[PDB]
């Protein structure tokens, strides 16, 4: 009977294809994992450079996420957005960084406004060690540091933070790969 | 490192 | 030959049973180590509190254990358990809090009994932050501290935790979830 | 916080 | 249309093969990660000592590895990796104990030659815990402390760690399992 | 504990 062993086949078909996306969504998940931070730092290594800059320019990936860090086992959910070619007022001149409060699971036992000074900073892969950096304490009044309503608040940082040809023309890429760094601070809290 | 005042991006999270 | 088709078919439908099992465990898996912590201290986020307090009450679910977490990278291996409709002396009337040692895979390099001060906590979720509490030095000659010979020793603590009424006519309960704290104290070790 | 005296729970571990 | 239905069971065959696969690699993952520590301190536990021994005696497995260890969340990746029944100078007669530096995915951002204190240790699982170790400063000549170019770099330690004899006749070995520890001095850096 | 000298394993990484 073809067609009861067609709709078997058909079934099975199916289910193996859900089992493939669940199989790469656990491995992004375990990516997630492997690289989490508790201690309110981030260090974010973005690879391939160049193809992602030109994927910026061209529009089809305008900016890039980094994967979640933590003050905290138990803290506030945090990580870091950048525009390759630049956003606002550094479109097309500078790349652009951004701090991001994200909807974590203990929304409501952290103090809210998020406070916490935060320092931004591009690593200096050169035997200088020059490191391209700002911070800023977050302004209370900023939609951007109170709790979360939505997965994530808005992003909030420095369109102007290092100009592409400072960045293009130093240290700071090598291997085609630059590092960020988010330092936030801890001290402060629980 | 030109970040004295800093701002959000332009709109749009999630 | 239908026979050997559906012999086939049969074993694939029961590797796909299989395959979706593992799946789901992995799912738990992940849950459990994106929600460990290693310094002594648990935070554990009870939902669904309504349907839960009527799980227990109806006896179809008499208590809820947290993740396990740790008081160190290879230490003691420890997780809390709960009533939400009580327990012993306070089944019907209270929440009942308790702690738990359970087997550690370096249970042969730590100390036995289990003598650190641990402290049990519900959050008050309300602004003025007046959390409940309370803290006990394990006993020496209970078995709750004993060296684990199976999965998880016998759990201790607090059958009259906090009443029924004060916890649900407070502010300890929020979007329907409550907030449970476990403070190891590790600071003696190692 | 009516704890001065720890105690088992009802019983049953696993 | 049989064949047709048994391209199809084929294609299903293969990929339920290649999930079995990923799924049992994942397994490993998480044990990885769940066996992960990111204080400079590695705890390997190594069970089914007398078999493992009898496996290194007949030369099927000289040597096993430990779980990878950090000195921070994005610090130097490292392991160890030990001869149960010794290597080079220590062959036939003892335990053989070795540092491994492996290729981090942050290893552009950090100083090189690695240069921390290492210490290797045997642990004692007796009521006395005479634990039997040795410390070192890395040899900055040494290419086992260069920036990884492949994987691993070359191992480095302890042919002669501790003979078989004793280490087999003490109380370091208890219920077929041995503990190694190693501690690497973080507080140099960053 | 006779670790005056560490030195390399014979040969072989990966």
């Amino acid at each position: 009977n073809t067609g009861l062993l067609e709709s078997q086949l058909s079934r099975h078909d199916q289910m193996l294809s859900v089992h493939d996306i669940r199989l790469a969504d656990m491995d992004l998940r375990f990516q997630v994992l492997e690289t989490a931070s508790y201690n309110g730092v981030l260090i974010w290594k973005i690879r391939d450079y160049k193809r992602r800059k030109q994927e910026a320019v061209m529009g089809k990936t305008l900016s890039l996420y980094s994967q979640p860090f933590y003050t905290g086992y138990f803290g506030y959910k945090m990580c870091a957005r950048v525009y390759l070619n630049g956003d606002g007022m550094g479109k097309g001149t500078h790349l652009s960084l951004f701090f991001v409060i994200m909807r974590g699971e203990y929304d409501a036992l952290l103090p809210w406004p998020f406070k916490q000074k935060v320092t931004l900073m591009l690593m200096d892969q050169g035997s200088s060690r020059r490191h391209l950096g700002d911070a800023f304490k977050p302004d209370p009044n900023s939609s951007s540091f109170k709790k979360p309503t939505g997965e994530m608040n808005i992003a909030s940082g420095c369109p102007v933070f290092v100009a592409q040809t400072v960045l293009e023309n130093g240290t700071y890429i090598k291997d085609d790969t630059i590092f960020i760094k988010v330092i936030v601070d801890t001290s402060d809290l629980p | 490192p030109s970040c004295p005042k800093p701002v959000q991006d332009t709109q749009p999270p999630e």
